[PDB]
């Protein structure tokens, strides 16, 4: 059931951009990312890479990934897609532009596929962190405990929430379609797409053709090698520039919309009680970060939260009226005086 | 030249995870009320606490209140975040500073 | 030498187990993972996992491992097992159950190998921190210092000191016994190994057979398709059920005993001494985190010690009765005073 | 061109050393790293390995890598090289025995090709801080932001800012020569070698020879054979046996000399400006761990300078006289009162 998703699959193309930190400097790597949405619970990012991986050319291989190379698109394996951060991560699903998976906490997020001659990786300074759901700050799912309401984006992907546009691309430059005509520059297409075409010289001044020759200007580096191409529709992305004729249809569900799941949090060890004459001792050993929260049931509350991380040792003064706390993500407990 | 543009617009999040202004009123409070009197031993009935309503579930029907204390826990101000309840004080719609 | 401890190698067969987080989500990995054991002073770990590396199906292949798939096992090659932590780790030596490596500090340990076309790995949430012999508060082991009785795991196997039981593992579910016989569920054999049968409608309620055929129920999910296949034992695991027959016996050998090595530990750059009347004054220039103490040779022993960090300048009342100061792991050095 | 560089590509040779941390402990790997320079600010590390790198024995080259394995210096192609630190790196350029690499914040540096039978990694105790140029303590180069004059190494190689010493190899001992022909040790020369001939009996101890035999000793134990190779020159490393004559001259090039060259810096979000009678409130909204300085401009300068982290709300008291303050790497600005 997988082919209901057709839009995405055959109106959208493989696209490239200006990767900030591609390997050693500032390329512009096919697989440039933007907009990672790491704000999850259970340590999941969304990322929106410019590559669009998905079904092979016409219709199949899912296991398929098809990125830009040049004037051309170019569907291979996808033996090596790796997302890192501080600690490399792990895949989970991927389709259209938006790949799914989950990291450790890191400064930086990493996506570099591998064509097998080359590397081809992509970089972004990005702030990752995770707080579990509770009120145990733990920093990793834990195997067992208690399940509480948290925000994870959805595993699956045939989902309509929400959309995003893709309107008809912008030209591209590409100096490579100006050969050389033994002496004057000769400009050639890939398969009929329009190119806009003309040079500081007084020449040829739309460029909307076949195979073109340039009567006037010389030098290659005077001239628009430009490649109107929007057979295929992109994203309205930020480092591509805008197509001055008109915003195309092709409204594009979200592939991965954020869902209430109930992730497995983690449950501190109960604590040792000791009572004695009108005063609760709570004698506890917390291993990982957890706050408690003590409120008084008269008139007037007294509440104290305080985190604790080492082990230690506390009081509480415990009126006719009642106490009560809560130790970490535990159900609340109430207690006498006397 | 350069015509660069952009707009805010709220994340895909906000469908899910949303906080939630409330400003609140006196309300009227209701009660479910058990009582066991005489041979029946049983009775099931929600009430409320005005001083008119009567409740007659079974055979006896009674009135309940007003309540002696007009304390609310709430504040003129209520912010609702998913699950949990914070009298913060929301400045208002249309006014709010960048940051906070 | 290698082939004389038979007891864990033809006995004992690896099996499949729970873990909390294989892949993407906690599936049934065979690699699962059990008793992480980071105890040792030099940031060495010992890895208890369901998967039984070491030996081939007999005695040899050093070099391969064994893992169960489904029902069978398949032993293969070592060609790509890897231990990876917040960095990826180093293996030292793997053995039966056990795998030992150095692993840098970090929150969550992962296990995996590599069968080709799949990476079937596992990892827990269980914190290995370092903790430097000695008074210096290092993060990796030194190429040079004055060395210190800590304490470690041995890269040896042949040894005896510990045991751990090994009884009939608990049966096992295998649905895919559960073929069709054209309309009643259908029940095959691995090879001749006892296959626990009974389903919710009235039918064969033992099952103690070869490939029997179902007269009574229909649906494949509402009968017991189980294996009890002890002619080769398992560990005490606590993810796989125990069969109420009985507990076998066979306790074999832990591989990698505790033993008080003797590992190098960093030595502080020496301090700047300068002095007043009855008064040491003492500067600092520590790299890492190193314990400075000092002790009053009179009556009244006055200790005083502190963590330093930051580069600092001290001092000390030096009475006639002498004061001794311990700079690091430097011998201690003692004074008189004017 | 390339080929300019003949006096570090022609007569270097790959050395081996004693890496601290080889694998599991610490061996004899020909990558022995020595003299690694993290002292630059975007993040780029030069790092002086015991292997030779980019030339082919045939020669010159650069997709190919020249380090020794036993007595001769078996040449590849450079396929997998690792440059590792707390999270994986990228490595830049890599010339001779210097390899140029970034790296994220770490504590240890490793330095690995897998030669694929076998994988010959090495590791060194080194921490790696990376102090961002700038006002604002930033983690990774950002994709935007103003430029400041930072300082790094560069990556072109054809430089003579700085030289390093080149002398005759010592005498490195191999005790695979000494083998015996069943009545009196044999030793051998591959090629063009002058081997040194020593023995524990009482016999000829200077035996310095071409191929040839012992006179009287038969105890391969009881000898030594020290191996001459002077037809080329290897680094003055720390970590080998000097040769017992000359300092022979020959100054190689460092590859990857610092510059002044200048890098992205991050830009903090502006302040929200909120005047107040003789009070300017400051609203702070810091994405990093940001510097903020401000000093009075009348005649006691009232200095005031606190990293803040967290948003807060500062004030300060802009009297008739001026304040000025300069919040991250934004441009100084002053303020009146009515
Ligand atoms: C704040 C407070 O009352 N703490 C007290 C603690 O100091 C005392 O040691 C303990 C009984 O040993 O009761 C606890
Ligand atoms: C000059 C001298 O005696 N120096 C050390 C001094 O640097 C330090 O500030 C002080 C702190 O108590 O102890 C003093
Ligand atoms: C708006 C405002 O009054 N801000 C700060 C206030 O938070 C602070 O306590 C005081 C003294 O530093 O300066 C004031």
């Amino acid at each position: 059931d997988l082919d209901t998703h057709f839009t995405q699959y055959k109106l959208a193309r493989p696209y490239i951009a200006d990767c900030p930190n591609c390997g050693h400097s500032r390329c512009d790597s096919p697989i440039a990312i933007e907009e990672v949405r790491g704000d999850a619970h259970a340590g999941v990012i969304r990322i929106q890479t410019s590559a669009m991986f998905g079904l092979k050319t016409d219709g199949v291989d899912l296991a398929y990934m098809s990125f830009m190379n040049g004037k051309t698109q170019k569907s291979i394996k996808i033996d090596n897609l790796h997302v890192r951060t501080s600690a490399p991560c792990s895949l989970v699903s991927h389709h259209g532009y938006y790949i799914l998976a989950q990291c450790p906490p890191g400064d930086t997020v990493t996506v570099g596929f591998h064509d097998g001659p080359n590397r081809h990786t992509c970089t972004v300074a990005h702030k990752v962190e995770f707080r579990p759901v509770g009120r145990e700050k733990y920093r990793h799912p834990p195997e067992h405990g208690v399940e509480l309401p948290c925000n994870r984006y959805t595993h699956k992907r045939a989902d309509q929430g929400h959309y995003v546009e893709m309107h008809q691309p912008g030209l591209v430059a590409d100096h490579s379609l100006l050969s050389i005509h033994s002496a004057k520059v000769k400009i050639t297409v890939p398969s009929g797409a329009q190119v806009k075409y003309y040079c500081k010289c007084p020449d040829v001044r739309e460029g909307i053709t076949s195979s073109d020759h340039t009567t006037t200007c010389t030098d290659v580096k005077q001239c628009r090698a430009y490649l109107i191409d929007n057979k295929k529709w992109v994203y309205n992305s930020g480092r591509l520039p805008r197509g001055e004729g008109d915003t195309f249809k092709g409204k594009l569900h979200v592939p991965f919309v954020p869902v209430k799941a109930k992730c497995i949090a983690t449950l501190a060890p109960e604590p040792l009680v000791e009572h004695k004459h009108r005063t609760l001792i709570l004698h506890l050993h917390p291993d990982h970060p957890t706050l408690l929260t003590t409120r008084s049931l008269g008139s007037d509350a007294n509440p104290t939260r305080q985190w604790i991380e080492r082990p230690t040792t506390v009081n509480f003064t415990v009126t006719g009226e009642g106490l009560e706390y809560t130790w970490g993500n535990h159900p609340p407990k109430r207690v006498w005086a006397q | 030249t350069q015509m660069s543009e952009a707009y805010v617009e709220r994340s895909e999040e906000c469908s899910i995870d949303h906080a939630k202004a409330y400003k609140v009123h006196t309300g009227t409070v209701q009660a479910m009320v058990n009582i066991t009197y005489g041979s029946v031993s049983w009775r099931s009935a929600d009430v409320y606490v005005n001083g008119e309503t009567p409740a007659k579930i079974g055979d006896a029907k009674l009135i309940i209140g007003p309540l002696s204390s007009a304390w609310s826990p709430f504040d003129n101000k209520v912010v609702v975040y998913g699950h949990e309840v914070y009298n913060y004080d929301f400045p208002e719609y249309g006014t709010g500073k960048a940051g906070s």
